[PDB]
C-alpha cells in the first residue's frame, strides 16, 4: 500500500488563520495529484481542494473556495493548504487522499491519514 | 518535409476574468510569418491576430500576442464567457501550410455533483429483437467521471457506447450518458441491471439499478 | 528599413520624415546594405547636412531591374510603376531579400505593372487594377487579346538567379530648400559669436563674415534673406530665432 | 463589401467523388481568389489547396495531390472544387475563403470565410428515422422532478431536429450529441428534466423532423411506478 | 498558322524566320483565336 501522513492542525481561535500540510515519500508524486477531505463528526464527506501536475491555480468545492488556498511542492512531495478567518463550521476532522487515477482528469477518492480542527 | 506545428497545452481551464496564454511552435524558425484564428464549436473560424504581433480590425484590445523565430505565444488579458472555443496557429512561411493542433480553452468553476438517472428499455424496443439501457449524468463538474455496468451485480464491458456534450453555458457544468446494448435473449439472461458513478463531489459511490419485474 | 512587410512597387509605401536628427552611419556603415547610391549628395556628408523634409519611399523588385531605380531612366518600373524626378536630389539603397521573400513557385505578395496607357509622373503612384480595354471594344471582362489584366507577379522563387532574385529598395527623397529644416544631422551647436570674423554654419550655410544683430524686420514666417545676385545677407538662428 | 456563399450538404458512397461550390459576391471577380479548408468531426483545422483564378496557379496540399481538384470562372462568380474516390475518412465540413497574402499588405490569412457545406461517407442511403419513448421510473425521480427524454435512431443523412412540445418546452431540455452505427445509420438522444406534479397535468411530447427527407414525428413520454 | 498541320503536340512544330513585317495585328490575332497571354514583353512590344 501506500503510505502517508498530515501535521499540523489542532485547537484554534475562530476569525483568525490556520496552515496544514502533508507529505509522502518511497512513491511516484505525479501520476496520482494529491487533495484534500473534510469531515464533521458523524456526517458525510465534503471535498475541500486538489492540485495537478501543471499547477494552474487551484479547485474547490462551493463552501471552501471563497475562504482556503492550497499549493504542492513536487521537489519535496508535500501538499500545504490555508484556511483565512476560521468560522464555527471549523471543527473537524481533515483528511489526506490522492487522486487515485493515472493521469487522469478525473478523480478516485482515497484517503491514507488525516487531523483534527476546532475552533474554540 | 512538410512543417509541422505544436499547440501546448492542447486544454485549458480558468474562470472569468483570469489571464490565461497559449503558444504554438514550429520545427524550424520561421520569419514571424504566423497567425491565429478563433473558432466555435462548429462555426466559421474567425482571425484574430494575422500578424506575428498585431490585431484584425475590430478584435478587442482583450486580445494580444508575440513571437519569432521558432516559438509564439498568444495572451488574452482576460477571459470571458464567449472564450468557448478552439484556437489554431497557421503557419505560411512556405506555401505548404500547416494548421496547428488547436488549443481548447474553456471556463472554469467550483465542483458540481451529478445527477444521476437510469433508463430501462420500452415495449416497443424490445419488439425488435434487441434491447438496451441508458444512463444517464447531467450538469456535472470537472470535465468528466466514471460510468460502470454492473449487471447482476458482475461487471461488464465492451457492451455499451459513451457520448457527452459540450459546455453548459448557463452554469459551465458537463453532462455525460452510456447506453447499454444487449439482444434480447442475453437480455433476457441477467436478472439486475445496474449503474454505478464516481465523482469528485459526492461523498460516496453512487448506485442506480432496477430489478426485471420494475 | 527593419520593415518585415514591403510593400509591392506598384501602390509603394512612402512614410513622410521630419522634426528628427537624422544618423546615416548606422545605414551604410552595415555590409548587408549592397548599394548606396547618392544623388545630389554624397553618403560621407550627409550627417553634416540640413534638410526641410525627407520622404522614405520602399518596394520590392527584381535584382537586375533595381538599374531602372535612378533618375530619368526608362523601363517598366522606371515609367508604369515609379519615376523619379530628372534631378532627384536624395539615395537610393538596396539590397538582397532572397532569404527573406522567396518560396518556390510562390511570393505572389509582391506585384507590378507591365504596361500602362501613360507613363507615370515622377512620384505619382495608381492604385487601380482596372481591365484594360483596347478601345475598340466595350469590355466588362478579362479577354485575352483584350480587355488586359494589368498586374502581374513576379513569383520570386529560391531558384532563381540573382538577375530575378528579389531585392529590397529604399528611396531617401531629400528637400534642400532653406530654413525652416525639419531634419539635421548630429553635428553639435556651439555659441553665437558676434562681431567677429568668424566661419558659421547655419543649418548647413557655411561661410565666412561678421555676425552683427540685424535691424531689418523679417516677418514670421520668413527666416532667410537675400541680397542682389542671391547672396545670404542675414539669417535667423535656428536656437534663439 | 465582400461575401462567400456555399452550397449544402451533400452525401454519397465511398470510391465516389464529391462536388463542392462556394459562391462569390461583392467587389469584383478579378479582386478575388479562393482557398479550401477542412474540418472534420471532432479535430481541429485542415487545409486542402489554393487557385487564383486570374493568375492560373493552383496548388494541392501533399496529402490532396491528385484527388483533389480546384476550379473558377468569372461568369458565375464561383470556384469549384472536386475530390474522387472518397474514404470514409473524408467526412468532414468544407469551407472556402477569400483568398489570402495575395499582394502588398494582404497576408496569408483567411480574413472572408463561407458558411460551410457538410458531406459524410457512408454505405447507407437517405432513410426516415425509428422513434421510441423512454420510460423513467418513479423510484429514480429527485428534487421532487422526474426526467424524460426520447431517442431517434435508424436514420441517414443527417441533419436531424429535436424539440419538445414542438418548441413550446425548453426548460430543463438537454441533447446529446449524434453517433453513428457502424450499420451507416446516425442517432440521436434527447431528455428534458419537469417536476412530478405538472407531469400527467400537463402533456409533454417529444418532436423530432428528419430534413432530409421532412419526415415529422412526434411522441409522448409517461413516467412509470 | 492557318495551316493546321500540325496535327499533334508530340513533335511540335516550328519555325524561324527573318526579313520580313510582323504584322501582329493580324498575325495570331484573327478572330478564330479566342484565348492570348504573354510573360515578361507587352503585346504593344511586339508591335513596336
Ligand atoms: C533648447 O533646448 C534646451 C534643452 O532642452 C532648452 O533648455 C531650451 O529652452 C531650448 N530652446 C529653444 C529655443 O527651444
Amino acid at each position: 500500500q501506500v503510505q502517508l501522513q498530515e501535521s499540523g492542525g489542532g485547537l484554534v481561535q475562530p476569525g483568525g488563520s490556520l496552515r496544514l500540510s502533508c507529505a509522502a515519500s518511497g512513491r511516484t508524486i505525479s501520476r496520482y495529484a494529491m487533495s484534500w477531505f473534510r469531515q464533521a463528526p458523524g456526517k458525510e464527506r465534503e471535498f475541500v481542494a486538489v492540485a495537478r501536475r501543471s499547477g494552474d491555480g487551484a479547485f474547490y468545492a462551493d463552501s471552501v473556495q471563497g475562504r482556503f488556498t492550497v499549493s504542492r511542492d513536487d521537489a519535496k512531495n508535500t501538499v500545504y493548504l490555508q484556511m483565512n478567518s476560521l468560522k464555527p463550521e471549523d471543527t473537524a476532522v481533515y483528511y489526506c487522499a490522492i487522486d487515485s487515477d493515472t493521469f487522469y482528469s478525473g478523480s478516485y477518492d482515497y484517503w491514507g491519514q488525516g487531523t483534527q480542527v476546532t475552533v474554540s | 518535409g512538410d512543417i509541422q506545428m505544436t499547440q501546448s497545452p492542447s486544454s485549458l481551464s480558468a474562470s472569468v476574468g483570469d489571464r490565461v496564454t497559449i503558444t504554438c511552435r514550429a520545427s524550424q524558425g520561421i520569419s514571424s510569418w504566423l497567425a491565429w484564428y478563433q473558432q466555435k464549436p462548429g462555426k466559421a473560424p474567425k482571425l484574430l491576430i494575422y500578424d506575428a504581433s498585431n490585431l484584425e480590425t475590430g478584435v478587442p484590445s482583450r486580445f494580444s500576442g508575440s513571437g519569432s523565430g521558432t516559438d509564439f505565444t498568444f495572451t488574452i488579458s482576460s477571459l470571458q464567457p464567449e472564450d468557448i472555443a478552439t484556437y489554431y496557429c497557421q503557419q505560411y512561411d512556405n506555401l505548404p501550410l500547416t494548421f496547428g493542433g488547436g488549443t481548447k480553452v474553456e471556463i472554469k468553476r467550483t465542483v458540481a455533483a451529478p445527477s444521476v438517472f437510469i433508463f430501462p428499455p420500452s415495449d416497443e424496443q424490445l419488439k425488435s429483437g434487441t434491447a438496451s439501457v441508458v444512463c444517464l449524468l447531467n450538469n456535472f463538474y470537472p470535465r468528466e467521471a466514471k460510468v460502470q455496468w454492473k449487471v447482476d451485480n458482475a461487471l461488464q464491458s465492451g457492451n455499451s457506447q459513451e457520448s457527452v456534450t459540450e459546455q453548459d453555458s448557463k452554469d459551465s457544468t458537463y453532462s455525460l450518458s452510456s447506453t447499454l446494448t444487449l439482444s434480447k435473449a442475453d437480455y433476457e439472461k441477467h436478472k439486475v441491471y445496474a449503474c454505478e458513478v464516481t465523482h469528485q463531489g459526492l461523498s460516496s459511490p453512487v448506485t442506480k439499478s432496477f430489478n426485471r419485474g420494475e | 528599413f527593419n520593415a518585415t512587410r514591403f510593400a509591392s512597387v506598384y501602390a509603394w509605401n512612402r512614410k513622410r520624415i521630419s522634426n528628427c536628427v537624422a544618423d546615416y552611419s548606422v545605414l551604410y556603415n552595415l555590409a548587408p546594405f549592397f548599394t548606396f547610391k547618392c544623388y545630389g549628395v554624397s553618403p560621407t556628408k550627409l550627417n553634416d547636412l540640413c534638410f526641410t523634409n525627407v520622404y522614405a519611399d520602399s518596394f520590392v523588385i527584381r535584382g537586375d531591374e533595381v538599374r531602372q531605380i535612378a533618375p530619368g531612366q526608362t523601363g517598366n518600373i522606371a515609367d508604369y510603376n515609379y519615376k523619379l524626378p530628372d534631378d532627384f536630389t536624395g539615395c537610393v539603397i538596396a539590397w538582397n531579400s532572397n532569404k527573406l521573400d522567396s518560396k518556390v513557385s510562390g511570393n505572389y505578395n509582391y506585384l507590378y505593372r507591365l504596361f500602362r496607357k501613360s507613363n507615370l509622373k515622377p512620384f505619382e503612384r495608381d492604385i487601380s487594377t482596372e481591365i484594360y480595354q483596347a478601345g475598340n471594344k466595350p469590355c466588362n471582362g478579362v479577354a485575352g487579346f483584350n480587355c488586359y489584366f494589368p498586374l502581374r507577379s513576379y513569383s520570386f522563387r529560391p531558384t532563381y538567379g540573382v538577375g530575378h532574385q528579389p531585392y529590397r529598395v529604399v528611396v531617401l527623397s531629400f528637400e534642400l530648400l532653406h530654413a525652416p529644416a525639419t531634419v539635421c544631422g548630429p553635428k553639435k551647436s556651439t555659441n553665437l559669436v558676434k562681431n567677429k570674423c568668424v566661419n558659421f554654419n547655419f543649418n548647413g550655410l557655411k561661410g565666412t563674415g561678421v555676425l552683427t544683430e540685424s535691424n531689418k524686420k523679417f516677418l514670421p514666417f520668413q527666416q532667410f534673406g537675400r541680397d542682389i545676385a542671391d547672396t545670404t545677407d542675414a539669417v535667423r538662428d535656428p536656437q534663439t530665432l | 463589401q465582400v461575401q462567400l456563399v456555399q452550397s449544402g450538404a451533400e452525401v454519397k458512397k465511398p470510391g465516389s467523388s464529391v462536388k463542392v461550390s462556394c459562391k462569390a459576391s461583392g467587389g469584383t471577380f478579378s479582386s478575388y481568389a479562393i482557398s479550401w479548408v477542412r474540418q472534420a468531426p471532432g479535430q481541429g483545422l485542415e487545409w486542402m489547396g489554393r487557385i487564383i483564378p486570374i493568375f492560373g496557379t493552383a496548388n494541392y496540399a501533399q496529402k490532396f495531390q491528385g484527388r483533389v481538384t480546384i476550379t473558377a470562372d468569372e461568369s458565375t462568380s464561383t470556384a469549384y472544387m472536386e475530390l474522387s474516390s472518397l474514404r470514409s475518412e473524408d467526412t468532414a465540413v468544407y469551407y472556402c475563403a477569400s483568398l489570402a497574402s495575395y499582394s502588398s499588405g494582404w497576408e496569408d490569412v483567411f480574413d472572408i470565410w463561407g458558411q460551410g457545406t457538410m458531406v459524410t461517407v457512408s454505405s447507407a442511403s437517405t432513410k426516415g428515422p425509428s422513434v421510441f419513448p423512454l420510460a423513467p421510473s418513479s423510484k429514480s425521480t429527485s428534487g421532487g422532478t422526474a426526467a424524460l427524454g426520447c431517442l431517434v435512431k435508424d436514420y441517414f443523412p443527417e441533419p436531424v431536429t429535436v424539440s419538445w412540445n414542438s418548441g413550446a418546452l425548453t426548460s430543463g431540455v438537454h441533447t446529446f450529441p449524434a453517433v453513428l452505427q457502424s450499420s451507416g445509420l446516425y442517432s440521436l438522444s434527447s431528455v428534458v428534466t419537469v417536476p412530478s406534479s405538472s407531469l400527467g397535468t400537463q402533456t409533454y411530447i417529444c418532436n423530432v423532423n428528419h430534413k432530409p427527407s421532412n419526415t415529422k414525428v412526434d411522441k409522448k413520454v409517461e413516467p412509470k411506478s
